[PDB]
Parts: structure tokens; C-alpha cells; sequence
């Protein structure tokens, strides 16, 4: 029945959709509609009826999702066998590759602001209740500079998750001690709450560091090391107090330890 | 450390080396595969020889791969009797390609899983191998192989036994983002813990091998008490896995099967202290290999008396 | 400084935007840009610099506001002088002007679930604290039938209010007893959010009724009627139990008496 | 009910009515302004002459049109000596246009605002014309005036006292949509309750109006105890006003200075109850009445003699 989702099920109008250049796992053109607009093209998965709560539900509830901090989510529809995503276009660069270009300023102020822009977009999703799950540093854009969040929520068409099983190199240090303890055959892992504001601490920490931890280790030494909870360091300086202790907080062991992002919104706004 | 016969087998890899100037992406007539986790044993048509082309997806721009393949000349000197002497390597589309010299017989990984269970008399030539290919490296390259698998051992028909994909190219590791783990793994306890590695840090990867190449299993966790009762003769998380080689005793060689110059080869390499771990030096000079390297064993003969010609 | 907003100030890409046929105090335009889109010009009175936190701060809250019951509010800009309100094209007609097209069916289910669309989209607005003010049958679109609300929240720039004092017909009967009793020289009423359940009610009565109240009578008999709290009958056949129950609560002099939407939700769903 | 002059007058009229067949929007060459809430004193050229055209904004269709000028036929039969002779109705553009007797004196809300306090010699000659009006129009018409105002009583130089705008077209009233209400009202308190209003409703603001007329201020609320005493001689809500009227005693006129004669006649209008109110029979036996129509008053030379001509 509801196994196939259109563009007309969106409260935004759409007459027509034509898409222009390649600019990208998942085809992302470069669209267009009165407006310059992002579109990926991602083929699901093979069968799997039961994706109707996994599309006709999840996907479909990103409508009244709307926030300055979060991408418009423009729409999607999906034939049986594929699938097109609709989402504004950033009009600007990624914090990944912004946080990695020499050289930028991202001071005490600059970055305290940047991690508050994150936490008021994540705290939309919080009140929401949809989980982010793959929070990276690449999955936010910069630009005026404002700071919006894309790729949430949707997991399992998303990476980075595949008898050896493939792991990613940046989401493996974003997994909270309670994920990283994965096997080999897997979604369907404890992903909390706790979980995003993990995901932040890292990139809390790419913002300071200006890169996420973990930089020369394999990947069998994430697993254990963060899998025993032995947090990086941060006195490799300069932070000291104020900063770097909310750090512990985000990278604690036990998640009910972690504070939420409303929580966690106070202890920025509580300057060095 | 010369041999008269392997003399004449590596200069004569030297004289169809110089036969190719320049590798083409469109001189490689495809054949075959090896495997995956991407090896061709492909065709070069100007020299007419025979390789291994190994190729695996990679999407980097202009500025990284002229610094990429900068790095990936020095295998040029590490030509060794016990070290897979490679040709070239260029780029093609999205991916890098590498050739190496073609082993017939392939990996001890594949053999392994054919013959089930490696004799002990063969397992004391190929530690020797191992040995030499590693000092090879560290002595006259300042390089070690950072990771040391039973598929990273390749065998040919010859009887020559040589070492393959080692860390040398640091630039090229970083382009290989999101690689797979596994769930067998031969990392040392103190890389799992973030301490730094030597070379004997090979050497546990080395013994752990060993122990798979014995039994036709993997080490880890070790055997029931009706598992191995039921194998003489001729479902867990990758966390656990890896906790279980820092804090849980090291794998061990059955008794009374094995001889004791055997069993303590691989107890000194499965120390969980590289401290107190056996060197290159001391492994060169312990009973199972000094008795092993005046062993005749027909290393071919019983090669192709399993996979064939 | 921000005595003027732009398109580029809000999260909906616009590269372009063309003006079609007049479809309609304020001039509604039957504008476009990749899909049907209504265009409001009205322009605002001269002077009144205070207006920063009347539109820098109201207009601009509607960003962030996205309901499947309520009109996609595309954006605005304003020159000093002028104001041209953006919004999603409703594809179909209005709730007025059905509800007196003979013969709609509207049965005890349907007056029932479109009454409970009014009041899941106000409930809405009930959560991000906005009165809709002048809640008319006139601000509301059905065609599949899917019910929206539009003309929400934005007062002074509206209608219906203007040394006689002009008011409308149908929104001196929206009005709550409290606010029924204006004088010449007024907004700046006492507007709650039990003024917004109270024109519900007059709508509620205009949905089963096929009209609003006090149909012959003239303006002042209204006011007074309306101001000493003389509810119209309802028993005017055939209602009786269940219904008009509700109409009660809606018309109750007091506003405290009056309940919430989300409250009101559980009367609606109670069924006859 | 006729009079011998003003048979006179009136066929006068009926003799520059046919000469025009029909209304033409171009015709009209606009002159001046009489008021808005807007009339024209227009000038008509096929016929050559000047009248008073009345016109206000209306969004309609044209199948509403055609139902509304319908109905708005009915004011041809209505040609009375206390009554404003009509011509036609016609549309242009967006508005509808009525065209009627021009009366060169203005109504009386305008007189009444220039010579300050009509004397009550003058309010007898307008009371009378009042009840004929009202008689006249509901016996040979069925139709009551349904809005009574200062403002509705129109006055020219040649002495006539006639009414104007009453409710007839029923179809036209439901089109004006968004009306203005007033800070001075003269609704009957029946109407205000919602209750049914017969043409008794009308002699109520007859009353109201009376007692304005005399004093020169709306008498709702009554004056304070020192603002009567210096008006001798030659901001509330809506809601609260029209409260008053009904659970508060009526306006009365003053004491000493108007005859009880009109005294008793205004104070028989204003009764709350419209079951003991006076009707339109009773007052046209009242003293005041029979008293005031064997009066001789300079209707037009104090009317001149105030607004000019
Ligand atoms: C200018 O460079 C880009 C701007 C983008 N803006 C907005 N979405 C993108 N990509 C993107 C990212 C995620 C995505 O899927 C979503 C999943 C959940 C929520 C929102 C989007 C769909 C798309 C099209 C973008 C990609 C870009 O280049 C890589
Ligand atoms: C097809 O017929 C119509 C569809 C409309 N759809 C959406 N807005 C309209 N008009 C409208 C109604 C209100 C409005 O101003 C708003 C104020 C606050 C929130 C949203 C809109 C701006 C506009 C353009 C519309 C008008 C229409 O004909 C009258």
C-alpha cells in the first residue's frame, strides 16, 4: 500500500525537478527548483517490505522539522526499488574541511559559538526525538558563517556500516563506548540520546584540536581503547580549565553520565 | 646472507624488470583474479610476462597521488629472497594499481584452507623466511611491516616463500579511508593499547599466525575440552575479541603433537610484554630454528601435491 | 538597522520570483517559482519605526513553524514603505465558502474530523505561543479534503478593524465577550489564547449550522447580545446530546471556562 | 393626507423623471461632495439637471447585481411629499450608484451641527413630517424605515421636509459587508436584544434624535450637574452605550425650558417597553403634535438664514 512515497505527500510545492552537475555513499547533484537545491540518489536495499515504519514512517517524519540550525529538509520519493532525497543546498563549505584549512581564527569566542550552533540543532532533534546517530564534522556546513546540520537521522541507506565488516575512519571515534562493541554481522545497535552528545564531544574536540582524535591508531586500537574508555588526551595546550572538562563529560563511560544538549547548552553559555 | 641458487633466481627477475619503461593501464590483458578485501594475475603485453596487478577504489585528487606513488619507489631496493619483488605502479580512473611478482601457488591463507592443517617440518621453513624478510627490512630500509598476516605470505611452485603488502608508503594509508576490520585479527597487545611498536610487535602477529597455520583454526578464544579431541589426525563481538589478547592469557601449542623446540618458538613470540619478547636476534638463534634450517623438506613437492602442478 | 527583512533571511532558497494573475484588504497575487505560490502586497502604514519588534521579531518567528494543518509560510520581505507576504498556494477552496455551496455532506464524521483539523493546527500554534487572532471560516482551505489554516497571528496589517469604527460581519461573532467591548480609537486587545477557542466555537456552530450566528442581525444588536454573553440556541435540530455540549464550553462568558485546544482535542475524539 | 401646493411639487417632479429613459455612468458630470459613511451633487446633462448621486464601493457579481437593483425598484411607488423623490440605480465599475432628490439644505445632522440647538417650534414641523413618512410608507408599502437618524432627514430651501435611505432592499444590505458602527447610536433597545421590532422601533429613534436635536448633544449618557448649566442660552466603549439603553432609565429633556407639551411627546417615544410604547397613531393625536400643525414658522427664511441662499 504505503510501500512508495511522492513529492506531492510534501507541504512544499513541486511542479517540476531537474538536476544539474555531479557533486558526489550516495549520488549527491547538484539540483535545482526556483532555488538552488541539493538532491541525492541513493538505490535501497532489495525487497525488505517491511521498510514501510523504516520510510513510510521515519523519512516521512522529517516534515514539520524546521529550524535555522537544521537543513530544510525539502522532501523525498521513493519508486520500490529507488529513492531520492530533497534538501536545501548549503551555500558554503564544510566543517570538516573548514576545521582543517589553515588557517582559521576559531578562537575561545569563535569556538564556544560554532559548538553552540551544533547543540541548538541537535537540541531541535532532541525535543523531536529523532537521534542523529551519524554525527560527524563533515555532516555541517559553514558559510556566513552559519552552521547547519544535514545527513540526521537516516541511517542504515546512509554509512558506514557493511566477513570482515568495513568501518569509517571518522565515525569510528564519534561511537559512544556503548556502540563501539560491535560485531560483524549488524543497524539495530544501542543508539541513545547519549549517543549524539558523544558524537559532539569529538567534535568538540576537532574544534579545539582542529582534527577528531585517534590520528595515526588502526582501527582495532579504536575499538579497544575507546572501547575501555580510555579518553585522549587534552592538555597537549592549550586548553586547561573552563574547556576540555566538559569534554570528560561528553566522553563519559556510562551515558546517563553525559548531559543532554539542553543540559549541555548552559555549560557553554557559561564562557571560559 | 647468500645463497648460491637464489642468486641466480633474483637477477633474473632483474633482466625482465628493465623490459618495461613505463606501465599502461590498457597493457594489462585481464585473466584472472586472486582476491579481494583487489589482485589480477594479469597479462603484460610488450614485456610478455605474467604479474600480479593489484588494484583497489580510491577517489583522491592530482595533489595527493604525485606524493603517493613518490613514496611507493622505495619497495625498488627491498628486493629480497624472502620479499615479493614488485615492478611498478601508476593510476587508472579512480584507483590505484600495483604489480608484483606472480607466486603460482598464492597466499598461506588459501593453502591453509585447502590443507587444512600445515606440518610442522614445513612451519619451520617458513618461520625462517619470515625471520630474514623482516630484518631485511629493518636493517637496510629502516622500515618494518607493521602487519603480518597468514595471507600476507605468498608461496609459488618454485619453493620460494616471500612477504607481501608491508608499511612502507605512510601517504598512501591515510587515502585508504574507511577499511575493513575483521574477525580475525593478529594485532599485538601493546598496539591495541595505543603504546608504541617495534619490531617485535610483527613478531607476536608472526606467532599467533604459527599457531592458525598448526591447528587449521584460529587461536582465539582457545579450544573446548571436546574441540580438540576431535581434531588429530591428517559468535563474538570484535571488542571482546581484542580485550581477550591484552587481559587473557596467549594462545598455546598443543602438547605431546608438537615437538618442545616448537612449542617454546611460538611462547616466546606470544609474550604479552614486548619487554620480555623474543627479538630478531634471539629467534634467529633458538633450538627450533637452528634444527629447522638444516631441515630437507620438499617444500614444492608437497605444494603441489595439494593445489596441483 | 533590521527595520527591513529580506528573502535571503530565510531558509527557502529564492533565486527568482515571478508574479502571475490577481486573485484577490490586501492584494493576493497568483505568484510562482517551481510550484504554485500566493503573493500578499500590503502596504504598511508610514512611519512607525517602533514596528522592529512588530515584524523583526513576529513576521520572522514564523520561520521555524511548520504544520501539515497550517499554510507553508514561505517568507516576507519589507521595504520601508512596502510588504510582500509569501506562502504556499492552497489547492483547493476555502472552508467558507463550501460550507454554504448546497449540498455538502458533513455528516456527524465528517463536521466531526474537520472540526478536529482546526484544532490539531491551532494546537500547533498553541505550542509556539502564537494567537491566531482573526480566526475566520475565511482562513481555512479544503480540497482533498485537506484542511489548512492560513492569515494566522498577523493583526494591524489585517483586517478587520479600522470616527465610526468599521468592523466586519463574521468576525464580530469570532470574538470572545471579552473583546466583543471595543471602542472608536483602538489592536493592542485583550486577545488570549481562549480568544482563539472561542472563534472555534462560532466555527464549530458554522460547520453544523451551515453558518455563523446572528445571521439578520445588525451590528450593535450583536455587541450587546454577544457582550452580555447571549449564547445563540443550538437546538435548532437536530443536534441534542454530544454536540453543542462542546459549543457551550467554547461560548463560556468566562475564558478561564473555556478549554485549551489540546484539551479540546479530547471532546472532539469522544465522538457522539 | 394631500395638500394643494404640494400636489404642485410633487407632479413637478414627475415631469422631470421621464426625461430619462436611462441612467448613463458619463452623464453625470461631477460637481461637489455632500458626505461620506459618499453622495455627489452631480450634474445631469441629457435632462439638465442637478441631483444628489450616491455611491459606495461593492465587490459583486454580476448574478447578485441583477437581484439587487431588483429590488431597488420599490422606491418609485414610495413618492411622497416627506419622502425624497428617487430617479434610478444603476453599476459602474465596482460600486453601485443611487441618484435622488437634490436637497440644497442638507440633512439635519448637519444643520444641527451649525446652528447648535434647533429651537422646539422648528422640531414640531419635523416631528410631523416623521410620522406621515413613517405611515405612508408602512400602510401603502408594508415597509418601515428599520434606521432612523439626524443624518437621514434631508432639508431644501423651498421648505420640504423629507426622509431618505430606509430599508427596502433586503438583497442590497446582505452585500454590504464590513459596515461601520458609531459612537453614537440610535438603536431601539428591543433591537439590541435581538427580539422582533415593529415600526414603533423607528419612533424610538425619532425620540432619541428629538431630544439631540433640542439640546445640541447626544443624550446618551444625560449631562453632568454643571455642564446643563452652561449650555443654556442661544470616552466610553461601545458596548457601554448600548448597555445604557437598556438596563438604564431613557433620556429626558429639560425642565422649564421646553413646553410639556414636547416634553410629554419625547418621553412617549423613549418608553423601553415597546408594548406601552406610543405608536404611530397615538402620537399623531398627541398635544404636542396638534398644537405644532396650526403653527406658523418660517421653515426655509430660518433655514436661510443659517446655512445661507
Ligand atoms: C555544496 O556542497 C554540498 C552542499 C549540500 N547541501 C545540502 N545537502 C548536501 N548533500 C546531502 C547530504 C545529506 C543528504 O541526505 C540527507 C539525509 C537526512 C537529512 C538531510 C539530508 C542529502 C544531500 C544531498 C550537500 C552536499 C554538498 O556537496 C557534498
Ligand atoms: C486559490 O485561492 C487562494 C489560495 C491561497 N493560498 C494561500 N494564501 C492565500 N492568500 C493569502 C492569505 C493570507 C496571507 O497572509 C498570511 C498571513 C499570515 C500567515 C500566512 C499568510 C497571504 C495570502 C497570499 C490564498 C488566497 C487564495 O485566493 C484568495
Amino acid at each position: 500500500s504505503q510501500t512508495s512515497i511522492f513529492l506531492q505527500e510534501w507541504d512544499i510545492p513541486f511542479e517540476q525537478l531537474e538536476i544539474g552537475e555531479l557533486i558526489g555513499f550516495g549520488q549527491v547533484y547538484h539540483g535545482r527548483w526556483h532555488g538552488e537545491v541539493a538532491i541525492r540518489l541513493i538505490d535501497i536495499e532489495r525487497d525488505n517490505e517491511d521498510q514501510l515504519k523504516a520510510f513510510k514512517r521515519e523519512v516521512m517524519a522529517y516534515r514539520q522539522t524546521r529550524h535555522e540550525n537544521v537543513v530544510l529538509f525539502m522532501g523525498a520519493c521513493m519508486s520500490p526499488p529507488h529513492l531520492a532525497i530533497i534538501t536545501s543546498l548549503c551555500k558554503g563549505r564544510t566543517l570538516y574541511s573548514v576545521v582543517r584549512d589553515a588557517k582559521i581564527v576559531l578562537d575561545v569566542n569563535k569556538t564556544r559559538q560554532i559548538a553552540q550552533e551544533i547543540v541548538k540543532g541537535m537540541g531541535y532533534l532532541h525535543a523531536k526525538g529523532i537521534l542523529h546517530k551519524d554525527l560527524k564534522s563533515k555532516n555541517v556546513f559553514y558559510d556566513n558563517g552559519k552552521v547547519v546540520i544535514t545527513d540526521f537521522g537516516l541511517f542504515s541507506i546512509s554509512g558506514v556500516l557493511q566477513d570482515k565488516l568495513r568501518i569509517q575512519n571518522g565515525w569510528l571515534c564519534h561511537l559512544a563506548p556503548e556502540i563501539i562493541r560491535q560485531l560483524s554481522p549488524d543497524d539495530k545497535l544501542p543508539f541513545s540520546k547519549h549517543s549524539d552528545v558523544f558524537a559532539l564531544g569529538t567534535i568538540w574536540y576537532e574544534l579545539h584540536a582542529r582534527e577528531w582524535p585517534f590520528k595515526t591508531q588502526p582501527a582495532e586500537a579504536i575499538i579497544w581503547q575507546m572501547g575501555t574508555g580510555m579518553k585522549p588526551n587534552l592538555s597537549q595546550i592549550g586548553m586547561g580549565k573552563e574547556i576540555s572538562d566538559i569534554l570528560l563529560f561528553c566522553w563519559a563511560f556510562e551515558q546517563e553520565e553525559r548531559p543532554t544538549f539542553t543540559k549541555l547548552m548552559d555549560m557553554l553559555e557559561k564562557l571560559p | 646472507e647468500l645463497d648460491e641458487q637464489q642468486r641466480k633466481r633474483l637477477e633474473a627477475f632483474l633482466t625482465q624488470k628493465q623490459k618495461v619503461g613505463e606501465l599502461k593501464d590498457d597493457d594489462f590483458e585481464k585473466i584472472s583474479e586472486l582476491g579481494a578485501g583487489v589482485v589480477f594475475k594479469v597479462s603484460h603485453k610488450p614485456s610478455g610476462l605474467v604479474m600480479a596487478r593489484k588494484l583497489i577504489h580510491l577517489e583522491i585528487k592530482p595533489a595527493i597521488r604525485n606524493q603517493i606513488i613518490r613514496e611507493l619507489q622505495v619497495l625498488h631496493e627491498c628486493n629480497s629472497p624472502y620479499i615479493v619483488g614488485f615492478y611498478g605502479a601508476f593510476y587508472s580512473d579512480g584507483e590505484i594499481s600495483i604489480c608484483m611478482e606472480h607466486m603460482d601457488g598464492g597466499s598461506l591463507d588459501q593453502v591453509l584452507k585447502k590443507a587444512g592443517r600445515i606440518p610442522e617440518q614445513i612451519l619451520g621453513k617458513v618461520s625462517i623466511a619470515v625471520i630474514k624478510g623482516l630484518t631485511y627490512l629493518r636493517e637496510k630500509h629502516k622500515i618494518m611491516h607493521r602487519d603480518v598476516k597468514p595471507s600476507n605470505i605468498l608461496v609459488n611452485s618454485r619453493g620460494e616463500i616471500k612477504l607481501c603488502d608491508f608499511g612502507v608508503s605512510g601517504q598512501l594509508i591515510d587515502s585508504m579511508a574507511n577499511s575493513f576490520v575483521g574477525t580475525r585479527s593478529y594485532m599485538s597487545p601493546e598496539r591495541l593499547q595505543g603504546t608504541h611498536y617495534s619490531v617485535q610487535s610483527d613478531i607476536w602477529s608472526m606467532g599467533l599466525s604459527l599457531v592458525e597455520m598448526a591447528v587449521g583454526r584460529y587461536p582465539i578464544p582457545p579450544p573446548d575440552a571436546k574441540e580438540l579431541e576431535l581434531m588429530f589426525g591428517c559468535p563474538m563481538a570484535i571488542f571482546e575479541l581484542l580485550d581477550y589478547i591484552v587481559n587473557e592469557p596467549p594462545p598455546k601449542l598443543p602438547s605431546a603433537v608438537f615437538s618442545l623446540e616448537f612449542q617454546d618458538f611460538v611462547n616466546k613470540c606470544l609474550i604479552k610484554n614486548p619487554a620480555e619478547r623474543a627479538d630478531l636476534k634471539q629467534l634467529m638463534v633458538h633450538a627450533f630454528i637452528k634444527r629447522s634450517d638444516a631441515e630437507e623438506v620438499d617444500f614444492a613437492g608437497w605444494l603441489c601435491s595439494t593445489i596441483g602442478l
